[PDB]
């Protein structure tokens, strides 16, 4: 539900 | 807990070698939710899942937009300060 980023 | 200043130090070719979630549309800081292996994040030593970051280089980050954080993140280079509570 929450998104997620790869940085 | 106690909130910390920690500098990591990366070169151009990387990335910082985490991933975010929440932000401010969900009602939640932006959180690291994966330390990677072996990447700038790892390496200094004083990042963890579940610190919230709450500044970089002196951006607040505490009421940015997931996306928002995003992009101020990636930009930046180098020796980099980051601002960390974990809770």
């Amino acid at each position: 539900r929450l998104p997620t980023s790869k940085i | 807990g106690p909130i910390r200043k920690v500098l990591l130090l990366k070169e151009d070719h990387e990335g910082l070698g985490i991933s975010i979630t929440g932000g401010k549309e969900h009602g939640v800081p932006i959180l690291i939710s994966e330390i990677h292996p072996g990447q700038p994040a790892d390496r200094c030593g004083g990042l963890h899942v579940g610190d919230a970051i709450l500044a970089v280089n002196g951006v607040n980050l505490r009421d940015t937009k997931h996306k928002e954080a995003v992009t101020i993140l990636s930009q930046q280079r180098g020796e980099i300060e980051f601002e960390v509570v974990y809770v």
